[PDB]
Formats: C-alpha cells, structure tokens, sequence
C-alpha cells in the first residue's frame, strides 16, 4: 500500500396516555425548547401537567396515504356536441393532463413525487341527462401514434393500440392504467428551463413541462361512417391505487388560473387565515 | 361526401304558376336545409332555413316543406322578379356541398328564327386565317343542334357556340359562331352550308354560298 | 352454467369500491424505482409538524399581509393585560387555518387527540419579562381578569436562553371524537380559549427597543386522530381552469 | 458545547462560535450512486478535493423594509472554481449539498429569519394582476445566478403555497437572540439517478425576514447576510464539449 | 345594415400566389363565424371552408386542403385568405358572408359582393375590329342585318357603340369564348331594308382596359 | 393462474392481501394499508438526539 488516503415502527393504534405525578426540582426542563434548531418540540402531556392512565383504541387507517387516494374523482369532462365550432366533426382529440380541475389537483400538490397505479371510468351521458342506444368507441394515444383526421381514419384500425367498445346503456367502463411515466415517479413540479442553448423571451411557454407526465392523446369518435344525431358527453375518473409518495409540499390557498402553470391573481390575493376585528375579542 | 342532385336542371313557366322543385341527398341530414337564390351577375340571398321558417326579407309566396333525405320547394304565386337559378346546402356533413342548379325562365309561344349566313371578307386573309360567321336570332326554345355540311362531311373539332341570357320584354336567346381556319385551306372546296335543326318545322331550311359570290 | 340471481348494486359505479379492472397492456413492468428521501406513509406524520400560527389575523393587515404572522409585544404601563386570545380548535375557520394541521384536518370531519402550541420570543436579548399562557375548558366566554384565567390549564415562561416554549393543549372532550364547530348545532364540539397575558412586565434597557413580536407555532401529539375524510371548504373552482 | 460547531469539508474550514444544531434533510445523510438504482452504463468521475469545498456566494443586505431572497441551486456555482467548469464539460451530474447561512448583529438588535430547503420550487407569475393574461417568469428571474433574486410577494412566494405551512420543509429559524448561524445538509432528491444541471434545478434555498429588523438610531444599520453554499459526494458523468447554456 | 366588401378585381399568372381581403361592419366579427363559397363554370358551386374567427379555428376541405389558408386580424375587422399553385381551372368567382352565432351551421344571409379572380399567362394585347358588310349581291329577306367582330382582346371586356348609341333595343351583346387562349366577339343587329344602301351604319369597339378605340366604317 | 410483478409496489409493499382475477399485478385492488409510521426524520432531523427531560440548548 503506497497511498494511504485511497483506501420504521408499525403503529396500527395511537399512543397510550401514561399517568403522571407533579414534578419540583431543577435542571429538567421539558417545556422549554428550542425552535431555532429546525426541530419540533419532544414534550408530551404528562411532562407537563397530571394524566392519568388512558388506553387508547383509535385506529391509524383513515390517515393512510393509501385511503386517502382510493376515492375517484373528476379530471377531464369532454363535450361532442352535433353543432358548435370544437369537435362537430364526429372526432375528439383529449391530450392526457390531468389539471383542469381543482378538487383533485390540491392532493396531488400536497407531495412532490407521487409513484401510483390509476384505475380510470369513462361515463357517457347526453348534455340534458338522457341516454340513447349509440356505440362509442375509446382509444389511447401515446406519444409516437398518428392522431386521427377524422372518424373514418386508418387510426381507428387499433391494431395496437387498446380500445374499448362501449355503450350508452352499458355501465360505465373501468381499466388500469400501469405506471407509464419514464422516471421513478410521477413529477407534478418541474424546475428549470428543459430546452438547450439560449432561453429568449418567445421560448418561455417551455417552463414547468416534463416530458415524463405526458402520455399523449385520448381520442374518441362514434363507430360509423355517418354522423351521429345525439350529442355525446364523456366524463373521466381517476381512482388512484398502489401509491407511493415522497418530499412533502404545502397546499394551495389561491385560486387556480392555468393548467400549465401555477399562476395566481396578482390584485387580489385572498389570505389563509379568517380576518376578525380585535386580537382580544372572539 | 354526402352529394346533392336536383331535379329538373332547367324549367320554363309563364307568371301565375305553381313551381316545385326538388332537392335529394343521399344520406338523412335531418331537416338540415336552405335555398339560395342568384340572379344574373347578383349575390344569392338565402330564402328558407331548415325548410320550415324564412329567412328576413323573404315574402309568404315561398314555403318548403320536406322530411328525410327527398325534399321540396313551392312557388306560389311565381311574380316576375323570382327568375334566378336556385340551390340547396345540407348542415350535416363537412364538407358541405350545394346543388347543381335549377334555372327558372319565362314560357313564350313559338317564334321562328332569323337566317343570318355571311360569307368572309378579305380583310382577315392579312393575318393568315379565315372566319366564316352564322348568326341566329330570336328563337325559342333553346335545344338546338349546330350542323355544319361541307361537301356532305363534317369538320371535328373547330365547332363551338355560346348563348346570351334572358331579356326582359323579348325573353329571347342569340347564337354565335366562331371557327378557326387558316386561308390556304379556305379555298380548296365551296360548298358551304349552315344549318340548324329546331322544332318549329320538319325540315330545315337550306341556305348556301360560294366563292365568287 | 351455474344458477345466479343477480342482487340490488347491478350496474352501480361506486367512486370508493374497491374493485378489479382489466388491464390495457399484457406483461407491462414499469420503471425501476430508485431510493428517494422524504417518503410519506402516513398523513400523521405531516401533523407533527410546527407550522406558524396567524394570531395576528385582523381586517386592517389584510393588504400587508407579512403582519398576521407575529403579533406584538411592549412594555405596558397597568400591569395583567391580555395580549392575544383565539379558540384551540383546528377545524374552525380562524388562525387555524393557516398551519398545515389544521388544513389536513378539514379534509376530514371527526378529530381527536391532543395538540401542542409553541410560542416562540423573537426579541433582543436585553428584553425580560414573564408570560401566561392559559387554556380555558369550554363553557364560558374569555376572561376579562388574570384571575380568572389562571383557574384552568396555564405556565409560566420567562426569557432567557431558550427563546421559545411550549404548551400542550390537554384532550378535555365529552366524546372520543369531535366535529368541525360553527355557528349553530356543531358549537358544542369546542376546544376552548386559547388567552395569553402579561405575567410581571416587559422590561428593556437603555438601547433595546421597545417593541419585540412572537411568532406561534402548532403541531400535533402521537395520540393525534382523524376520521370520516371529506373534501375542504378552501378549494374553490368557479369558471374553470384554463 | 453543542453552540459551538465546525465544519471541516475539504480545504475549507467555517467555525461558529453560537449556533443551532446541524439539520439533516428528511433524516438522509448524502452518499454516492450505487450500483441497483445507477443507469448510466459509462464510469463517472469523482473528484473530492477540487469539488467538495465550501463556496461563499455574494453578500446580502438586510433592512427594515427587506422582502425577501431566494437562491436556485445548483444555478448559483455553475460559474464557480473547477465544479462550474466540470458541470459544463459533463451532462451528467448528481450531488448533495450543504447550506450554510451566516447572519450576525448585536445584542440590541432584534428579528428572525426564516431559511428553508423547497425541493421543486417552481416560480409563477402574477399575470398582470387580473389574471386574465398568461405569462411566464424570465430567465432572469427562473436562473438568477449567484447574485440572487429578490421576492415580489413573500406570503405566497410567487408559487401559490402560504409562507406558514413553510416549516414543513427541512429548515432551520435564524434568530437574532439565539444563534447567528444555520446549517442544513440537503442530499440528492430526483426521480433520476443523474440529471444535467444545466437545464434542471434541484432544490432552492428560501431566506424570508418574518420578523421585521428593528433598532434605535445610533446602531449598526448594515446587517449583512451571506451563504456559503458546498457541495457533497459529486458525480460527474457523460463528458462532452463546453455547453454555458 | 350588414355590408361585406371585399377586395378588387386582380389578374395574376399560373405559378404565383394571391391574397385577397373581405371587410365587414355593423355587427360584432369576434363572435360569428365565416365561410367561402367559390362558383365555377357554369353554375357549379363549392365549399372553401369555415373560420371561427376568437383566436384561430378553421374547418378545411378535403379536396381545398393545401390549396388555401385562411387568416384574421383582430385588429381590423376584416377576413384574408391566401392561395397556392393557381391554375387554369382555379379561375372563378369568390364570395365571403357571415355564419351563425358559434356554430358553422344556420347559413348566410348576407353575402359579399363577389371579386372575380382570373388567372391567366396571356399578354395585354390591344383589338382589333373586324368588317362584315353584305354582301353575296343579292339581299335577303326584308332584313338586313349586320355586325362586326373583335379579335386580340385581353383581359375582359370591351365596349360596343352603335352610331354614338341611337339604338340601343337592337344591339346584343355575347360573351367570349376560348380558341387557341385567345377570346372573341359578336354581335347581330337586325337592320330592315331601309337602311342599305340609303344610310350607312358602322360598329366601333372600344376597350377601357388597353385605352383603344377603333372606329371601322361597314 | 401465477401473476407477474409489474406493480408500482414492486420493493416496497404496502398492501396485506389483495385480489387479483387476472395476470397482471396492477390490476388488482388497493388492499389494506400498512401501519408503519417513522416520524423521527420530520420532527427531529437533526443529528444529536435531544431529549425531553434534558435542555436542548447547553
């Protein structure tokens, strides 16, 4: 050798309250702490004043990551209607980002990296609530598939692309998407500029988009070649299962304006806290 | 593309009659129809949208009526300021797509046509061609045939004609005639003879020139 | 072909049952996970978190809003004044609001468990004084008098080298859970009174200013429950998201 | 005993004399790649004493009306000794760091100062005030450099997120009665093994002056603040010419 | 109380491009879509396609496709399109009119005014009359008609004086007609007997176009 | 029928006991959540341990 220098606890209920007596002496202080350390403070109730002996019986389940994402809700709503300017051509192309509503979007926000199977529902109802015997016809388009022109296209083939059959009158249909993001988990905030070379001012729509969230297309269209006369509106929910989180962050108390972005109202700003008159009434 | 025929292409009635013509499609378009109307170097105007309601500035003459894909538009009572071609668009299918026409003229009694044969002159023998014209006027209706009989033969090609539009008080027609032949290829035969068969008698009438004329 | 009759739940979409889906993709394995810090199995844990309090919440500081984090502290010329007072449920709207315990706890109905409340002293380090920080049980309204504040839970804390201390506020309920309390029907699930009062003085040299701010901070216990999940009154959607 | 630290990284040496104790980010201390969770399938680099050193960024100043400064990361040393020009040449990288916030004053003096680590700190915008409009933060203000940048609206941070549910980060309180200093050691934490630090940033560094600085006249006026930023465990990987940008 | 005015009249060569312009009022333009509808020879008539004139929308033909484009300013209230790789059987007439309320539906019932657009690699040439007097020697019937003949005429259309217009219930006018890329005219009095060889009528044919004015004694 | 392990809690299991009718594994029910709970890494992470009774400041 002639260089030297080269060589998780399981608490399925809460914590018991153990019974206490009065204290009197010096050098023990447990209810002086110190906050600057960047620590929560370490005293229980029975440091301070008299307990007694309380078995606690409360269950852990409810404030699991697991139940508190296994309920379904709203991400994308989809209007076909037979007249209007949008998707009157029998055709509707959805790209797959799941921020258009807000109920869901604060408890993704909640985590930074979110590692998640999902279970989607696709509802058909007409735009006044009734139903109608018509045949629709779903597909998934990741990035790298053509996109259909038009309903009688060579894209809705689906040689390889997967595809459900689905009826008005039939209940609403359930699949399981796979975690399908590129990375270890799912990054709902992105940092940096992601282009290369010189950043201009016209270049700047590229802030806060991954590539690894984007999972392209979902197309629907009404199986036939002739247009359908009934209006045709889909609602998607999303059941998140099998989720793993990671680096917390805090919530959001401003209303959402853009989906690509989290901007905010910059003239009105809408505090947290529940103004009140005086510091010494109530 | 859902395609629109219309039926007849050309009707010719007097100021007083009923008018129905006929718009079809080839797929349902569920009640998805107008009606145009173009005069003679004018913008069209629309007349009935959805086959049931008038447009703004249309008077109670004009009422469609129609259901599925076979539909109809009558005319009553025709006045004299409704002549025009007219045309339907479906709202169901893009692209939409219009009808082939259908131009609405004034019936007349029968009028006989005036011969009008000239031979060339020698002022275009200058520039190397030779154009011998054959006019006919006020004549009625329009189906004529264009026969040309030169030492009993045709000529193809080099025979076209064009018509004028509807007038006002005499509500006539005009032909024209324009041929193209170079001069050394002029003088090689004489006989020629324009002829037009029309309805108003069996046999046509035969009128002819010659050279040295 | 077994015999099945069919039950009441045909054709029911349920957005909480827990079923099986057919899957989209035949043997698709995902990406590799790697080692991330900061893994989250349990909301619990994020409750245990100090997280500041807005006593300071008034109509006036609505447009400056740095204020309502820290409420002020001077020297006083009649001894036994009030400084702040506020309620010590987290599911009211109010300073409770702001900590990230209180806002995990209205995206659930029924509560439980007791919850701590530092306060810590940001002052120079010439200033000296005593502080009261009493919890009154519910049933009565705030008092007006040092002496009549000091029947219930209470500490004294003095300046020094610890700038900071805590008090926790003892689980006194009638049930084992409690919902979230308004105005009406649901005031009988209150926590109680949260008075902070002026022990002895504020007493400053020569130099040192007379005006220093407390910053509060709350967090909860290991005893900490909740129950009967919900969606929050602060979320708002009214037009859309563009 | 427990005031006094040292921090000995490298060939530098930073010693306090009245300090809080070392916060370790998520309870993670920093290590290298291993061999399960590594992608890349070339040999990276790393170099220990020519990297891992501590970096004095640019100085501070703290007033009565201050808002507020934050700092991107690793944005702040791309420019800076051999780790700047190592990143440049290499475009994969991956590293902890370890922050250090130095804030002195007097005895009279009074404040507090609030430091936290924001993994993904995503800057918004106001939107011209009605909302109505989208924009989008320059590149001046995303990558402000080692200078710094200074905070518009410090309650919500130009991100949406309230300034009281800050603390559930790892952070660290700069109190002016107690301590003048603050150390926080931040690993690496991505869905990727190696990412370029070109175009990404990791984490950012939040210095907000909650509780105002106030003193009588006669006092000293000038407070500054300064943060001595080093890095630890460095891997550098995928070597290529000289991108700046 | 709606008034569409589009551009004027322009003669362009096969292999160029053209833009033309369609400028409205009395209404609000950001809120009713448009359409193009073209009428070629004779009176066959198609769909150019639709814009929804917010921020961008536009419906295109499948046969029109990447042989037109659709643009709007919202600054002034007007509607531009743009054509490529003209032809000889892209020449006709263009109209723009006013759709429905957010919906390509609910036809138009106010039209523009319809620029016909030409194109054509012919050059300017300036006419030239043609005598045609009778005759073979002998006249008949009791009428004699007449005319005369334009030939080399670019772009269409002349004019036709007879007499510095005295009559003017006996003059018929005829369209052109296409020989070798080149047009034509006609025209047919009907003259009575009276007239020859008493009186003598001429035809002179001027075109506003080329500024030529020939005078030809019959 | 024997599954395969594509699932998102492929290292890290959370869930007891799940059903799974078909072959893949993420199309099975989310299952009951596992109990365990480390909060020493957000309450207190700082290296030297500070305990209750003694003064976190010396």
């Amino acid at each position: 050798d002639p260089i030297a220098d080269m060589i998780l606890q399981v608490l399925p209920t809460a914590a018991n309250t153990e019974a206490s007596s009065h204290r009197l002496g010096t050098g023990v202080v447990p209810a002086l702490q110190a906050a600057e350390t960047g620590a929560s403070s370490n005293a229980s109730d029975k440091n301070l004043i008299e307990t007694r002996c309380v078995l606690n019986h409360h269950s852990t389940q409810e404030t699991a990551i697991g139940n508190f994402f296994s309920r379904a809700g709203l991400v994308s709503i989809i209007t076909m209607p037979t007249m209007g300017t949008q998707n009157t051509d029998g055709y509707a192309n959805w790209d797959i980002d799941l921020m258009g509503y807000a109920q869901l979007r604060r408890k993704c926000e909640l985590f930074t990296y979110m590692r998640f199977d999902a279970e989607f529902t696709f509802v058909v109802a007409k735009p006044n609530g009734e139903l109608v015997p018509q045949l629709l016809q779903y597909m998934y388009v990741p990035p790298g598939a053509p996109k259909p022109t038009s309903r009688d296209s060579f894209a809705w083939q689906t040689a390889t692309n997967p595809s459900v059959f689905v009826k008005m009158t039939d209940p609403p249909a359930q699949v399981s998407v796979p975690f399908m993001s590129p990375a270890s988990a799912y990054q709902w905030f992105y940092d940096g500029y992601p282009t290369f070379g010189e950043h201009l001012q016209a270049n700047d729509l590229d802030y806060g988009q991954c590539p690894n969230n984007m999972m392209g297309t979902f197309s629907i269209r009404t199986v036939g070649t002739k247009k359908s006369p009934h209006s045709i509106t889909l609602r998607v929910y999303m059941r998140i299962k099998h989720v793993r989180a990671w680096i917390p962050r805090p919530l959001r108390n401003q209303p959402y304006l853009f989906k690509t972005n989290p901007n905010y109202k910059g003239n009105d700003i809408k505090c947290t806290s529940t103004s009140r008159d005086k510091i010494t009434t109530l | 593309d859902i395609q629109m025929t219309q039926s007849p292409a050309s009707l010719s009635v007097s100021v007083g009659e009923t008018v129905t013509i006929t718009c079809r499609a080839s797929e349902n378009i569920y009640s998805n129809l107008a009606w145009y109307q173009q005069k003679q170097g004018k913008s069209p105007q629309l007349l009935v949208y959805a086959a049931t309601n008038l447009a703004d500035g249309v008077p109670s003459r004009f009422s469609g009526s129609g259901s599925g894909t076979q539909y109809s538009l009558k005319i009553n009572s025709l006045q004299s300021e409704d002549f025009g071609t007219y045309y339907c668009q479906q709202f169901w299918d893009t692209p939409f797509t219009f009808g082939s026409g259908t131009k609405l003229a004034i019936k007349r009694a029968d009028a006989a046509p005036t011969v009008s044969i000239f031979p060339p002159s020698s002022e275009q023998l200058t520039s190397g061609g030779a154009s011998v014209v054959c006019f006919l006027n006020n004549f009625y209706p329009k189906d004529i045939n264009v026969k040309w009989k030169i030492d009993g033969s045709e000529r193809q090609n080099g025979v076209l004609n064009s018509w004028t539009d509807q007038d006002s008080k005499d509500s006539t027609y005009s032909m024209s005639s324009t041929l193209t032949l170079t001069k050394d290829e002029y003088e090689r035969h004489n006989s020629y003879t324009c002829e037009a068969t029309h309805k108003t008698s069996t046999s046509p009438i035969v009128k002819s020139f010659n050279r040295n004329e | 072909g077994i015999p099945t009759e069919l039950k009441p739940g045909t054709n029911q979409f349920l957005t909480t049952d827990d079923g099986v889906s057919a899957p989209i993709l035949p043997g698709f394995h995902p990406t590799p996970p790697i080692h991330i810090p900061g893994e989250v199995r349990n909301l619990l844990e994020i409750c245990r978190v100090e997280t500041i309090l807005e006593v300071n919440n008034l109509k006036t500081n609505e447009t400056t809003p740095m204020q309502r984090l820290c409420f002020p502290v001077s020297v006083q010329s009649k001894t036994g004044e009030l400084c702040a007072a506020f309620r010590a449920d987290p599911g009211r709207d109010g300073p409770w609001q702001s900590t990230i315990l209180g806002q995990l706890c209205r995206y659930y109905t029924q509560w439980s468990g007791s919850l701590e409340v530092t306060f810590m002293f940001a002052g120079s380090f010439m200033a000296t004084g005593k502080m009261l920080i009493a919890y009154t049980p519910p049933g009565g309204s705030v008092p007006a008098d040092r002496i009549t504040a000091m029947l219930g839970t209470h500490v004294i804390w003095d300046f020094g080298l610890q700038s900071s201390v805590t008090l926790v506020v003892p689980w006194i309920s009638n049930t084992h859970y409690r919902a979230h309390a308004r105005a009406g029907y649901f005031d009988y699930y209150t926590t109680g009174i949260i008075t902070i009062w002026y022990q002895t003085n504020y007493v400053v040299p020569i130099g040192a200013p007379t005006t220093a701010y407390i910053v509060a901070l709350a967090a909860a216990q290991d005893n900490f429950t909740m129950k009967l999940c919900k969606d929050t009154e602060d979320i708002e959607q009214t037009a859309n998201i563009q | 005993s427990d005031r006094v630290a040292q921090l000995t990284i490298g060939n530098s040496t930073i010693t306090t004399q009245e300090a809080a104790n070392i916060v370790i980010a998520y309870g993670e201390w920093p290590e290298y790649c291993p061999d399960t969770d590594a992608t890349a399938v070339d040999k990276p680099t790393r170099p220990d004493v020519s990297v891992n050193r501590f970096f004095t960024l640019d100085t501070k100043s703290w007033a009565k009306d201050s808002k507020g400064w934050y700092w991107k990361f690793p944005d702040v040393l791309t420019e800076v000794g051999v780790f700047g020009q190592n990143a440049q040449f290499h475009y994969l990288y991956r590293s902890g760091f370890c922050v250090h916030v130095q804030c002195n004053a007097s005895k009279f003096h009074q404040g507090a100062l609030l430091v936290a680590v924001l993994p993904e700190y995503v800057l918004g915008t106001i939107a011209g005030g009605t909302g109505n409009e989208n924009s989008h933060p320059p590149y001046a203000t995303t990558q402000p450099g080692q200078v710094g940048a200074v905070l518009t609206h410090p309650y919500v941070l130009d991100a949406g997120i309230p300034l009281s549910q800050l603390t559930v980060c790892p952070h660290q309180w700069i109190n002016l009665r107690t301590n003048n200093c603050a150390t926080i050691i931040v690993p690496y934490m991505n869905t990727v093994p190696f990412d370029s630090a070109l175009n990404h940033c990791n984490f950012g560094l939040l210095v907000i002056p909650v509780v105002p600085l106030d003193f009588n006249a006669g006092a000293t006026s000038e407070i500054p603040i300064t943060v001595t930023i080093a890095p630890m465990c460095a891997e550098f990987a995928g070597l290529r010419q000289a991108v700046k940008q | 109380e709606v008034q569409l005015q589009q551009s004027g009249p322009e003669l362009v060569k096969p292999g160029a491009s053209v833009k033309m312009s369609c400028k409205t009022s009395g209404y609000t333009f950001t809120e009713n879509t448009m359409h193009w509808v073209r009428q070629s020879h004779g009176k066959s008539l198609e769909w150019i396609g639709g814009i929804y004139p917010k921020n961008d929308d536009t419906k295109y033909n499948q046969k029109f496709k990447g042989k037109a484009t659709l643009t709007v300013d919202k600054s002034s209230s007007t509607a531009c399109m743009e054509l490529r790789s003209l032809t000889s059987e892209d020449s006709a007439v263009y109209y723009c009119a006013r759709g429905d309320y957010e919906n390509y539906f609910y036809a138009m019932d106010y039209w523009g005014q319809g620029t016909s657009v030409t194109v054509s690699s012919a050059k300017t040439t300036p006419p030239s009359v043609y005598p045609l007097a009778p005759g073979c020697g002998d006249t008949t019937g009791s009428s004699v008609t007449l005319g005369c003949l334009v030939k080399g005429y670019f772009p269409e259309s002349v004019t036709v004086t007879w007499n510095s217009g005295s009559l003017s219930s006996s003059v018929h006018t005829f369209p052109a007609l296409l020989q070798s890329g080149l047009y034509t005219m006609s025209s047919s009095v009907t003259v009575p007997s009276s007239t020859w060889p008493s009186q003598t009528v001429t035809c002179s044919v001027a075109h506003p176009a080329s500024s030529t004015t020939v005078d030809k004694k019959l | 029928s024997h599954e395969n392990s594509n699932s998102a809690s492929e290292g890290s299991t959370i869930n007891y006991t799940t059903i799974n009718y078909y072959k893949d594994a993420y199309a099975a029910s989310a299952g009951r959540q596992d109990m365990s709970q480390d909060p020493k890494r957000f309450t207190d992470p700082v290296m030297d341990v500070i305990h209750e009774m003694a003064p976190p400041l010396k």
